């Protein structure tokens, strides 16, 4: 297979990966989902004019002076009295403004004159200021108007978006589906983690690592187990993956390519990338029954598997789930140590760290405390060149965020 | 421009 | 209640919040968990000397020359032959090195001499180089040694840590428990999201927002519903929370404090914070049956609830689940617009954005594309002072990461 | 020093 450049490989993954269809879900399951419909309000917020303050709903045209308090409007109740000249109604923040009143005067701008004998009721109050019409009242529809679009299709939902659906009472929404991702490992040397060692064998760690990475991003997964490195077993496992899942990931193992090509008639878009690590990374698509499955065969080395998973698989999954720009976030950071550059673009897991009052983070390449912490970035080193053969501590480089 | 290849230290 | 400074409030939450006890879990459930035990390897990795390359396992003392190939060692099998003078054994990467061989010569450093008539077997090969002892062999225990501590207590686990547990076959581990968090809303004006509006009422959004925020961080939650703003109903709901959960969060609503103090005998550590928004935030602890419950009563305003939840609740939860430094990550960013400073420290949701080849991100305070994206930071504005009454676009400020 | 109060623009 020819050596594909990193840029060609990445663009190829994004271009060939489909966007999944849509489904209707309950709002509370919306975390990380992308809306496939515009969402409109069916009510005004607030639906009644509401007091912004504790105080009194007044007729501004009465001006300052001594008023009879005819009642109280409290949150959650509809007032039934009309405020007439020389009257006011006590209000609390959020309470509906009664008919007849056109402003609110906050309590600090008043002095109580008389209180019921028992002391439970305010009877008369002096209004010390001249209210302007509308003052301290949130009018109907100030925050949201009926028929307004409050969230657009393409919005990637978090907690506040869920709370907005709640506010407008839209509890069922159309969203893109999440990809189901099947993971298998291939290699005759592999045992399950639960197993004791046997001669010549080691425990499979890549399956757990990859499954955990995908789960961390919120996508459902299928564990396809360890698969013998031979055509028959590979074909059976791939067939199961294709049946159960939208995406299949393998690591290890050239029978894989032979099965994909000759047995499955998949399109293998690249089988080698000019990158370090991850040279042997393979990406294929399969069009079957009107839909497109995507298949990644990652290298068996566990650092390579982790790295290629973050570079190629995660952005594909983000596209599949409807995210409009599925590219990862890249930030600037300072190198923590010198690095000789390789002819290939090189990627290294690191821990981004922000120091007191220093504007750029440091990228620590994986003392006491750093070993307590999971990698949250991928240092992206440029390929070797005439001028640049080495980079030094303190120099600013790109780091892909993969974890903060 | 976006690039998935690291850039030289500006 | 007296006005507590932000710093005193934050330190108080962290100091008074307990660390939860421990439980044993399966490794695959380890995402985001903190190990409560050191983890030791029970085997060497690799457990046998392994070839780093495709090539031939040789006796370095034979030097270069023409060799008989006596067999092949492949991954997953224990070789049963001993390599003698003038012999070599074909090896693939990861295969065990057979007795008698002390180095590996990669295939590119050889030329095949004879192949079986059928062409399926290599019979003789010319070794073109002088191997050094140990060359291209990963020795037993190179990566991990038996009895080595591979993860320390206090490690906050991600995908690679899970994969490390898999590698060493430690499938059950002691971890700190996650806090169970109960959320309720109080307010006579509130209806469930599922409800049509009635006069004077609005839909409760804070419960969904807060529950989604807590769930986003991985903690189990209990929905305690809308609670009438009166002592009897508040006491019943708080009692249910205390029974079912480690942490209780309310928003809205002064009956709450009265119930906490007089009915529950909770310790209310502060009831007002000098901050904007979030002035009325209340934090209390209750020691009952030998354990400590924590209670937050957040303001009813939905921006305030979100903001105080991120500032005070999330760091408490991170402490409860065993994270050794539970403080949030604060980074430097550039203001996107001018801001007049308030006498209180002020917190505003924003979207952090990194621009092409610009080292510091911009903090966009919540065009087409920004409305598609959830807030991922909290701008932390300094209190007003003699010299500083305003900050301008481009100026560098602190932003708490709450979402990237 | 850590602080949960924003600092002045250095």
């Amino acid at each position: 297979f020819p050596l594909t450049s990193m840029d060609k490989a990445f663009i190829t993954v994004l271009e060939m990966t489909p966007v999944l269809g849509t489904e209707i879900i309950n709002y509370r399951d919306g975390m990380g989902r992308v809306l496939a419909q515009d969402v409109y309000a069916k009510d005004n917020l607030p639906p009644f004019p509401a007091s912004v303050k504790d105080g009194y709903a007044v007729r501004a045209a009465d001006g300052p002076g001594d008023r009879f308090i005819i009642g109280e409007s409290q949150a959650g109740e509809q007032p039934t009295q009309t405020v007439m000249p020389g009257q006011v109604m006590r209000v609390t923040t959020g309470a509906p403004i009664p008919c007849g009143a056109d402003a609110v005067v906050q309590v600090e701008d008043t002095e109580l004159i008389r209180e019921s004998d028992d002391g439970t009721e305010e009877l008369e109050v002096r209004i010390l200021v001249q209210a302007r019409p509308g003052q301290d009242i949130r009018p109907i529809g100030h925050d949201i108007k009926r028929g307004e679009c409050v969230l657009a299709k393409g919005t990637h939902m978090g907690p506040s978006e869920i709370g907005l659906l709640a506010t407008v009472g839209v509890t069922e929404v159309e969203v893109n589906k999440f990809p189901v991702v099947a993971v298998m490992s291939t290699g005759n040397e592999l045992l399950n983690p639960e197993d004791d060692l046997l001669p010549g064998k080691i425990r499979d760690s890549n399956r757990s690592t990859l499954l955990a990475t995908i789960q961390e991003h919120g996508y459902p997964t299928i564990n396809l187990g360890i698969v013998g490195d031979n055509p028959d077993d590979l074909l059976n496992a791939l067939n199961e993956g294709i049946s159960r899942a939208d995406v299949i990931i393998t690591s290890g193992g050239d029978y894989l390519k032979q099965v994909l090509d000759i047995d499955l008639h998949a399109q293998i878009h690249f089988g080698r990338v000019f990158m370090k690590p991850g040279l042997p990374t393979t990406f294929a698509t399969l069009d079957i029954d009107g839909v497109r499955k995507i298949i990644f065969a990652l290298p068996g080395n566990p650092v390579s598997a982790v790295v290629t998973c973050n570079l190629f698989v995660v952005p594909a999954l983000r596209k599949m789930q409807g995210i409009l720009d599925p590219r990862p976030t890249i930030i600037k950071a300072r190198l923590s140590c010198d690095v000789k550059l390789d002819p290939r673009p090189e990627y290294h897991r690191c821990i981004l760290t922000w120091h007191h009052q220093e504007p750029l983070p440091w990228a620590q390449s994986t003392s006491r405390l750093m070993s307590m912490r999971s990698a949250n970035g991928l240092l992206m080193l440029p390929p070797k060149t005439e001028q640049y053969v080495e980079l030094h501590k303190g120099e600013v480089v790109d780091v892909m965020v993969i974890g903060l | 421009d976006f690039s998935i290849v690291g850039s030289l230290p500006r």
